[PDB]
């Protein structure tokens, strides 16, 4: 523990720094929150500037933004896409529809929250959430990632 | 053409799988819906089982004509595809 | 003689660093073109972003898609990496700064470029996805169809030099650069290199290190083709044609500057134009560039022979 | 047509003269000021009518303005509000439970414009993303804390639209 | 109140809404002559350089 | 933060700057956070939140009174 | 021939698109779109809401054109109520409908160009999109889903500087359109990827129920703002662009011209907008002022009744259609005399356009199906309610 | 192809019932291959399942109701033929399957 | 061209046995016909020179549980040449098949599929009458008045079963119905 408390801490800090500095989300555009995601990545707010670049396939993405109304017919595809991403993965719920059904909560063909299909790490409220609200949500996800201690816990077991 | 022995065995064997058909009454001449007291659903189910034990097909106009196992076994013995 | 691995390391590792920073430069230049800024939070000006990307793709705990022979699938990125890096052993950066001074360098480059078709093909078949297989087949056909025109343009350049030595092709441009007379040839060569690399309007298209190696090989190919464009037409390491007072600048800087200019042209062209279709890629490459390259070969050879201006 | 026209349009076909005109535009936009904003440091412009996080206001004497009229609960198109009320010890009509589902809320402002006492308002706050689902089930205490924390800005905004509402 | 949002007295300025032409070019005639002259002079210089190299 | 005017200081130590714009704007109302430990992304009080987002022209020192 | 599946989950092409393509070689022989992934039961939820409570549902139908659906719903309610709208409110509604048309046209054009492969015009257009969403965020409190247009008049009045800022915007939007047009119109790749792709005859457009740019690209001069004018559209001067060949290139040119004409209409609305009140004076159908509800007994009673029960529409049924940016957006509203609609069908232009994808794409390359899909400007919020 | 016109008597309804049953029977081998039902179910248990459904809906005497039932069954069969439904769904529906009922219900809950 | 002219012209020209109810108003000129004369009426109204109706805007159903013929099918029509709109309505219950108009208007296929999905009305000679909007394997027709707003089944992920499953619905907060009707209406 003369250097483990130090070397393990520094290597874990390096891991967290890499993961926070390079996040590659998979935008799961479903409804009018997709317009807000496109506005976030445009020139005004520049989601790229923080290192976030969107990806088309789940093979190469470590984050997944569910933004839109999740219907009963679409939930199996949602789960299938989620199951295809590599292990250090996070899910961000954007808008009221993805959070708890939103304005179609009492519908017969709407999943009342994407958290019933996939585990959600960050909930971004709004209808639609402001692009800066999505920036705040991604920053909160980054803050949560910095709390991870993967190498220390691996050492402690 | 096919010999009568094997076709008679194949029509006498599968008919005992309806959980109500009496094994003592099945014979080369035993009508499905009349002599055995079957239902029209069973009347088409026997024909379906005829094409369930082989790959050939019976057209819809060849199923409701004669519900007799004697003509059925004659037709089976006159099936070149089977063996 | 144990210092040859030192030279190979010194030419390979900076190549990989330059490829990573070329990806960063592309993502920054496109942002500047579209009235925004590229990655800036990570570094002082985003210079640390590629390192973060590298550690991310390294630390992913990925799974191997062993639903195949697992040999050809695993070695196809390795093979394309082989071919992408092996072509840098002959490219000269200044007078005597070449690792291998072949006397058949132009033909060796042609062979290396023609042998780059196998990696994408093997990757396409090894992946059980039929659609990826068809896409790889289409990409291979495109690379082939434009490698033909690249070879013809190489003939056009070689006629005026008289030797396949790359370091002598540069010295042959001491009077004037070959890009001035053969400007249409230079434009055609740049467009063919755009189509050869599956890039620009000509760019129709698994995880972890296989895709990493494919990506690195493609960008190393981009750098190599920019180097070839400045090596055959822009005079290589030779200084500016006029005003010979800045001669204190080393010749290796001029080669770098011209390569950066051509890389800026790659990024510019891809940012400024939409994509072509496959039925138009083949038609264009077989009906606009092959006849033009052949005609330019004929014209240059006939003009040089007529006035006895041959090497 | 004219030989001159044929020559002119054949040159433009071969010299790519309609692509140089696009390259020039992209390059001219390369050397230009950027319009991206440093989000953590500088925020985008907003309006005093902005509909963000909900807040329950109170009178300057310290008494909550909500009178348990349930007029906001009946107008809510998303049914995101649940109110329970009873007679307080003083005999005043006040709420015991006032909770809003932020996962059902559509942020339409109908509740704000239906309140006859200006008790429920949507403040300027839009950065309240949570890490847990039931942290988005705001209750009376959370809404009152929001109202106390954003009281000055909410008051200034309500003063601004006094001329419009 | 009596002070309501609207156009200022006299109205707003007139604004263009049609496409503006852009005749920015080196011309069809000039480019061909420039490229052909560059080719001829450059081939002459290439011949001179080949003579010096020989 | 160069060629800029410091509008005011916050209770948390945050400094607010302003620059004059002419026709296109840009970098005219921002904050220099007094902290550097990830800055929590939300540390602007209610009196300064309106000024930062251009909701109100009052600085926030004037909003207190 | 084999069976192919395009489900793009990423919103690089719609996001919930599901095409089952039967391809012989590289050609496609039939395109069967599987819809229903965004069917949220909007039509049934309307029947359980008050007429006021059902207004925000129309914001989320065609979420690129928000004001267009609210305008149609409000016009249907006014038709069933015989409610007169003040002139200033009509001018505001027309102004914001044309702003919405410009926004929709910009997003459609540049999202279509990005699918082809032109990345640059996308961000250039979203800059102006942000500028116009600022104007939405000023009058209402929401950047996108602004419940501004309401059955009586309009929700609330304009801030002070809105007209000046919109004029400043219109001073440069022409040059913005000019640059976007210069990027794409003259380019030979853009011509080659759209010319003769997706040709539709006028008879086919009429038979398949096409409307808007889809119909007008075939030579049919049918604009609902000139055939069945509403609000103050008959007092404004604007041209109706008409195509000649019906391909995807004519659609793009008409989409440019329509946005220029919308700029023209916006300028006219700014110049001619009068003064007055913004809602119907019948307070039995519109909310009272916040100062009047706190001072008058009858105003407070009206406020209470409106914000609990709402107004009751007399028993009738009608179909009202407006010229939405996509095409003809219609609402079939049935009332039984109560405070809640008995039935409200939403006729989405994207439904009839995505239905016709089968015949437009037949015997076309696979890479042309994305252009055929993008030229129709389809969003699935309206395709499946 | 097109939806058949509405029947006029019970004999036509019976003929359509038999035609639909035969179509479902011919559809049995395809399901055994699209879904891994080879080492799951005998090729006759499913046949008995469709027979049992037809028999327990066999008290209908209205030809229009019979035609609607046939149409719904054909729609279900077409859906099952395609990969639209999940694998366990058909296995969840198409499988053949002590004091007093009242006292157990009483022990369970008050709402019977 | 106008409601006053179309009404009289169709009163005179149309066969009398087809239409059984004609409303002429500003909300819309409607025609009510028997389900066995719908196709004939629309074919006449699609080909006649003075009534060239060539655009079928949409087909919608209306549910009236208190009527013997429960469902009302509405055909909104548009004539581009004469700038007029015509609405034609029929009535059908749950177990009668009405004639399809895909032969006349090719666009009618998707609205007919939507009507069948939402109300359960079947169309004769429809090339493919299958549900278009509801989830695969959906049971019941949601747009009926007797169908509950939230439906009968709910969808959630089952970890042991490793798939998304369907379960009977169980709301954490039921839909609160507010009765605002007034006795002085
Ligand atoms: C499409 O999505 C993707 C990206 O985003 C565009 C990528 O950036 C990337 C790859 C980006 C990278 C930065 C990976 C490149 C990493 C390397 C080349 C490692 C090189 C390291 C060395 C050569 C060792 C360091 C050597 C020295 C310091 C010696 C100095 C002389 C991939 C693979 C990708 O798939
Ligand atoms: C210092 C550095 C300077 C810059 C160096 C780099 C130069 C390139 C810079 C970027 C230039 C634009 C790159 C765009 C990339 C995609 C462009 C491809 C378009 C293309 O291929 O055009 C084709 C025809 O034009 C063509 O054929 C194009 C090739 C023409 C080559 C020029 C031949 C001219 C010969 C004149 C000789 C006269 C002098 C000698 C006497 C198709 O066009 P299409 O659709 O019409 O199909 C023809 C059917 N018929
Ligand atoms: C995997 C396969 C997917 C699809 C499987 C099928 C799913 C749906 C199953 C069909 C559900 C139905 O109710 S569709 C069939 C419903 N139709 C009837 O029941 C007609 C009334 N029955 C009679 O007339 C007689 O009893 C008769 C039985 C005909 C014979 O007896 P006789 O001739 O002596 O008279
Ligand atoms: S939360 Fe609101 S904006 Fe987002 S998808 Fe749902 S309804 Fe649309
Ligand atoms: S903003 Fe709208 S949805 Fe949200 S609580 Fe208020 S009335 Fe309900
Ligand atoms: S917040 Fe306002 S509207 Fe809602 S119950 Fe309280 S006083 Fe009534």
């Amino acid at each position: 523990s003369k250097a483990a408390e130090f070397v393990i801490s520094k290597v874990d800090d390096l891991m967290n720094w890499a993961r926070t500095g390079s996040i590659w989300p998979m935008t799961f555009g479903l409804a009018c929150c997709a317009v807000e995601m496109m506005h976030t990545g445009a020139a005004r707010y520049d989601l790229d500037r923080f290192g976030i670049i969107f990806r088309p396939s789940p093979r190469q993405s470590d984050c997944m933004i569910v933004a839109g109304t999740l219907t009963n017919k679409m939930a199996p595809a949602l789960r299938k896409v989620y199951d295809q991403m590599p292990e250090p993965r996070w899910v961000i719920s954007m808008g009221s529809c993805a959070n708890g059904g939103g304005y179609y909560h009492y519908s017969y063909s709407v999943v009342r929250g994407c958290d019933r299909i996939v585990p959600v790490d960050i909930y971004v409220p709004g209808c639609p959430p402001t692009a800066e609200a999505l920036l705040y949500g991604l920053l909160q996800l980054q803050k949560k990632i910095n709390r991870r201690k993967d190498f220390l816990h691996w050492w402690n077991k | 053409f096919l010999d009568k022995s094997e076709v008679t065995d194949r029509v006498l064997s599968v008919v005992k799988n309806f959980q109500k058909v009496d094994p003592s009454k099945v014979t080369p001449k035993a009508n499905f819906q009349n002599d055995l007291g079957l239902d029209s659903l069973d009347s088409v189910e026997v024909v379906m089982a005829l094409e369930e034990e082989f790959g050939f097909e019976i057209p819809d106009n060849e199923a409701d004509k004669i519900q007799s196992i004697d003509l059925a076994v004659d037709f089976i013995a006159s099936h070149p595809q089977a063996k | 003689y144990i210092a040859v691995p030192a030279e190979i390391l010194g030419i390979i590792l900076p190549l990989l660093l330059g490829v990573a920073f070329l990806v960063l430069a592309e993502r920054k230049v496109m942002a500047f073109v579209q009235r925004r800024k590229g990655p800036d939070v990570v570094g002082s000006f985003g210079l640390l972003q590629p390192l973060a990307d590298g550690l991310k793709l390294i630390l992913k705990e990925p799974i191997s898609p062993s639903s195949a022979n697992f040999f050809l699938f695993r070695m196809a990125p390795v093979a394309t990496f082989m071919l992408s890096l092996v072509a840098w052993a002959v490219v000269p950066f200044d007078y005597g700064m070449v690792l291998s001074d072949l006397n058949i360098g132009l033909l060796y480059l042609f062979a290396i470029s023609s042998l780059g078709v196998y990696g994408i093909i093997i990757a396409g078949r090894s992946s059980n996805s039929k659609y990826a297989f068809l896409g790889a087949l289409r990409s291979a056909a495109q690379m082939v169809s434009y490698e033909v025109s690249i070879g013809l343009i190489l003939i056009t350049v070689l006629i005026c030099v008289g030797s396949c030595n790359l370091s002598e092709i540069v010295m042959a441009q001491k009077q004037i650069w070959f890009g001035i007379p053969l400007f249409p040839v230079l434009v055609m060569f740049f467009i063919s290199c755009l189509a050869e690399t599956n890039r620009a309007p000509f760019d129709l298209p698994y995880s972890s290190m296989g895709f990493a190696l494919f990506f690195l090989g493609e960008y190393a190919n981009m750098i190599l083709m920019s180097g070839l464009c400045t090596l055959f037409f822009l005079g290589g390491w030779l200084p500016i044609l006029d005003l010979p007072i800045f001669k204190k600048i080393p010749g290796s800087i001029w080669f770098s500057i011209k390569v950066l200019f051509f890389l800026f042209l790659y990024i510019w062209v891809r940012a400024a134009f939409p994509r072509y279709r496959y039925d138009q890629l083949m038609g264009l490459g077989w009906k606009v560039f092959l006849p033009l390259s052949l005609a330019w070969v004929v014209s240059v050879s006939g003009l040089l022979v007529t006035f006895q201006w041959l090497p | 047509k004219d030989w001159n026209t044929v020559f002119e349009r054949s040159i433009n076909t071969l010299f790519l003269t309609e692509m140089v005109r696009g390259l020039s535009l992209t390059l001219k936009y390369f050397f230009d000021p950027k319009v991206t904003i440093n989000y953590p440091f500088e925020k985008g412009p907003l309006s005093p009518r902005f509909r963000g996080e909900h807040a329950l206001r109170r009178y300057p004497t310290g008494e909550e303005r909500c009178i348990a009229c349930k007029l906001c609960e009946a107008v809510c198109p998303a049914q995101a509000i649940t109110i329970e009320a009873e007679e307080r010890e003083d005999g005043s009509r006040r709420t015991t439970r006032y909770d809003i589902d932020m996962t059902k809320c559509i942020y339409c402002g109908f509740c704000q414009e239906a309140c006859p006492v200006d008790a429920i308002v949507e403040g300027p706050n839009f950065e309240f993303a949570t890490e847990t689902h039931e942290e988005l089930l705001y209750d009376k205490e959370k809404l009152l804390e929001n109202g106390d924390r954003w009281e000055t800005e909410i008051a200034e905004n309500l003063r601004s639209e006094s001329l419009y509402r | 109140p009596l002070l309501q949002d609207g156009p200022p007295p006299g109205g707003f300025a007139p604004v263009r809404y049609a496409r503006r032409i852009s005749n920015t070019g080196p011309s069809a005639m000039a480019m061909f002559l420039a490229v052909s002259g560059a080719f001829a002079w450059g081939m002459y210089q290439v011949g001179q350089g080949n003579k010096i190299r020989r | 933060n160069i060629g800029a005017t410091l509008v005011g200081v916050d209770k948390f130590g945050n400094k607010y700057y302003q620059k004059l714009g002419d026709t296109q704007y840009g970098r005219h109302r921002w904050v220099e956070y007094a902290s550097k430990d990830r800055y929590n992304a939300s540390q602007v009080p209610a009196e300064w939140h309106g000024w930062l987002h251009f909701i109100t022209d009052h600085t926030g020192d004037e909003l207190l009174s | 021939n084999f069976t192919l599946n395009f489900g793009p989950q990423h919103p690089a092409a719609h996001g919930v698109l599901r095409l089952v393509l039967e391809m012989n070689g590289e050609v496609v022989e039939r395109a069967e779109p599987h819809i229903g992934l965004l069917h949220r039961g909007t039509e049934k939820l309307i029947e359980y809401k008050t007429y006021l409570q059902a207004l925000p549902y129309f914001d989320r139908l065609d979420y690129v054109s928000m004001m267009a659906q609210e305008h149609a719903y409000s016009l249907a309610v006014e038709k069933l109520l015989n409610c007169e709208v003040p002139l200033r409110a009509q001018y505001i509604r027309v102004l914001f409908c044309e702003i919405t048309r410009i926004l929709n046209h910009l997003l459609a054009l540049t999202t279509h160009a990005m699918d082809v492969g032109a990345l640059t015009p996308f961000l250039w257009a979203f800059e102006e999109r942000e500028k116009l969403l600022e104007f939405y965020e000023r009058v209402s409190g929401a950047r996108m889903h602004a419940s501004f247009i309401r059955p009586g008049g309009v929700a609330q009045d304009l801030p002070l500087g809105l007209c000046r800022d919109i004029d400043s915007f219109t001073q440069q939007f022409a040059s913005r359109i000019d640059e976007l047009e210069e990027m794409l119109t003259g380019n030979r790749i853009w011509k080659q990827r759209l010319v003769d792709i997706g040709t539709v005859t006028a008879q086919q457009a009429k038979d398949w129920g096409f409307s808007g740019v889809m119909l007008r690209g075939s030579g049919v001069c049918w604009d609902l703002r000139r055939a069945a004018p509403y609000d103050v559209y008959d007092q404004l001067d604007f041209d109706v662009p008409v195509g000649t060949r019906g391909d995807c290139y004519d659609r793009y040119c008409i989409r440019i011209e329509e946005m220029r004409q919308s700029l023209r209409i916006i300028v006219q609305c700014l110049n001619q907008m009068p003064s007055g009140m913004i809602k119907a004076d019948d307070r039995k159908l519109c909310p009272p002022s916040r100062c009047r509800m706190k001072l008058s007994m009858e105003s407070l009673i009206h406020h209470f009744e409106l914000y609990t029960e709402g107004f009751s529409v007399p028993a009738s049924s009608t179909y009202t259609a407006v010229e939405a940016p996509k095409g003809e957006f219609g609402v079939f509203l049935v009332s039984n005399g109560s405070n809640r609609p008995y039935r409200c069908k939403i006729r989405a232009p994207g439904f009839a356009h995505s239905q016709g994808l089968d015949f437009m794409s037949k015997h076309h390359m696979l890479a042309d199906v994305v252009t055929i899909i993008g030229t129709q400007d389809i969003v699935f919020g309206e395709v499946d309610r | 192809i097109g939806v058949p016109p509405n029947s006029a008597n019970l004999t036509e309804a019976r003929r359509r019932v038999f035609d639909f049953f035969r179509a479902a029977c011919r559809s049995i081998p395809t399901i055994m291959d699209i879904y891994n039902l080879q080492d799951v179910v005998a090729p006759s248990q499913l046949r008995y399942a469709i027979s049992a459904q037809i028999r327990n809906n066999a008290h209908i005497t209205d030809p229009k109701v019979i035609d609607l039932l046939i149409f719904k069954g054909m729609e279900e069969l077409t859906d099952i033929v395609d990969h639209a439904k999940q694998r366990h769904h058909i296995i969840g529906q198409y499988v053949v399957g002590g004091k007093t009922d009242f006292l157990k219900n009483f022990y369970t809950s008050n709402y019977f | 061209m106008d409601n006053q002219f179309i009404f009289k012209y169709s009163w005179e020209t149309l066969p009398k046995k087809w239409v059984k109810k004609m409303e002429r108003s500003e909300h819309g000129n409607r025609f009510d016909t028997n389900t066995d004369y719908l196709f004939q009426l629309l074919c006449f109204l699609k080909l006649h020179t003075y009534t060239r109706v060539q655009v079928l805007i949409d087909i919608c159903g209306v549910d009236y549980p208190s009527r013997k013929r429960r469902f009302e099918v509405v055909y909104n029509l548009l004539s581009t040449r004469y700038n007029s709109r015509i609405r034609v309505q029929t009535s059908a219950d749950e177990v009668t098949r009405i004639s399809s108009v895909v032969s006349l208007f090719p666009s009618a296929g998707w609205w007919e599929r939507e009507v069948w999905d939402m109300f359960g009305v079947s169309f004769i000679n429809h090339p493919d009458l299958r549900r278009i909007l509801t989830d695969y394997g959906f049971e019941g027709h949601p747009l009926r008045k007797d169908f509950p707003l939230s439906g009968y089944v709910q969808v959630r992920y089952d970890d042991p079963e490793k798939r998304v499953v369907s379960e009977p619905i169980e709301m954490t907060q039921e839909f609160r119905y507010f009765d605002f009707a007034s006795p002085w209406e």
